């Protein structure tokens, strides 16, 4: 019953959480099979500051495998949620060098939420042991808010599927974005 | 009163397709009315809507062949290859994948994957017919050569 239609596409490096956030926002409900995305849609309703609005949810593959069928999802998109995960270093460091040129090219003046996801792994005792292995840390929400101004985000959110926290708010954030002109 | 048969039928639909006419595949092959009874079973055929870009529904019989999707128009009383949105009416079965269109019960998202991809949306007259059309692709898709 929303009067409103918008459409969000999600985009963002394999394993990174796009599903699994979409998943728990349309379904309230996490899924705990992963399964690699080719091509989804899904749909959910919003209510924000008072305005209630249908969301298409379009789920992209993060493989590069699937680049070229990545852009039958974005046309006349509103909004798009541009992912890494928080406790991969690595999937922040592809944002500019690889998900910002191709979403700059197809959707040129769409607005973009620059969202870290798993948010849990954070202060997850283990993620960090074994990223220090490695000599990496969970990425730190200064360096997330730096990169969004590198990209020229609309705004910046992070959030966990997992926990639901955040979750409402990236997609408060993103219907907000969606609804300007 | 004979009863319908679905080889008699493709029999039928070839008959009535134009001669001059012809239909692009993704891979720049065209096919033609004579393609049909070139070895080909029909699986189901039946009238769908394309929804093109403008958002226009047309009307076209839908034909599931052994290894092809055809999209067919109607002018003169004669079946033509469909021309919407200048995408290829002919479709083939390998690789391509069926989705859901999660905010239309009657429609479907028909996803082909060489020299690129193509997206479909289709819609159909109901939720049941919807699920019977994916079921038929998905099972000409498995068996496709
Ligand atoms: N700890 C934690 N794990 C998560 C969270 N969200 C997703 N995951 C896990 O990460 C894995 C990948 O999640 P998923 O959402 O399927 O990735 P994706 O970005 O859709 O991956 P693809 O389809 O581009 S290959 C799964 O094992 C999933 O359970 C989260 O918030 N916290
Ligand atoms: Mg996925």
């Amino acid at each position: 019953m929303a009067a409103i239609r918008k459409k969000l596409v999600i985009v963002g490096d394999g394993a990174c959480g796009k599903t699994c956030l979409l998943i728990v926002f349309s379904k309230d409900q996490f899924p705990e099979v992963y399964v690699p995305t080719v091509f989804e849609n899904y749909v959910a309703d919003i209510e924000v500051d008072g305005k209630q609005v249908e969301l298409a949810l379009w789920d992209t593959a993060g493989q590069e495998d699937y680049d070229r069928l990545r852009p039958l999802s974005y046309p006349d998109t509103d909004v798009i949620l541009m992912c890494f995960s928080i406790d991969s270093p690595d999937s922040l460091e592809n944002i500019p060098e690889k998900w910002t040129p191709e979403v700059k090219h197809f959707c040129p003046n769409v607005p973009i939420i620059l969202v870290g996801n798993k948010k849990d792994l954070r202060n997850d005792e283990h993620t960090r042991r074994e990223l220090a292995k490695m000599k990496q840390e969970p990425v730190k929400p200064e360096e997330g808010r730096d990169m969004a101004n590198r990209i020229g985000a609309f705004g910046y959110m992070e959030c966990s599927a997992k926990t639901k926290d955040g979750v409402r708010e990236v997609f408060e954030m993103a219907t907000r974005a969606a609804l300007q002109a | 009163a004979i009863h319908y048969e679905k080889d008699q039928r493709l029999k039928e639909i070839a008959a009535k397709t134009d001669q001059k006419s012809s239909g692009k595949l993704k891979n720049g092959l065209t096919f033609r009315k004579e393609d049909m009874l070139q070895q080909r079973q029909l699986h189901l055929e039946g009238a769908l809507c394309w929804k093109s870009t403008s958002g226009r529904l047309k009307d076209v019989l839908a034909v599931l062949l052994t290894d092809v999707l055809l999209l067919l128009q109607e002018k003169d009383q004669k079946y033509v290859f469909a021309s919407v949105d200048s995408k290829p009416p002919v479709i083939s079965l390998q690789k391509l994948i069926v989705r859901e269109v999660a905010n239309e019960e009657k429609a479907m998202f028909l996803i082909s994957a060489m020299q690129g991809p193509e997206m479909y949306e289709m819609y159909t007259s109901s939720k049941e017919d919807r699920n019977i059309w994916m079921a038929h692709i998905r099972r000409a898709v498995e068996s496709c050569p």
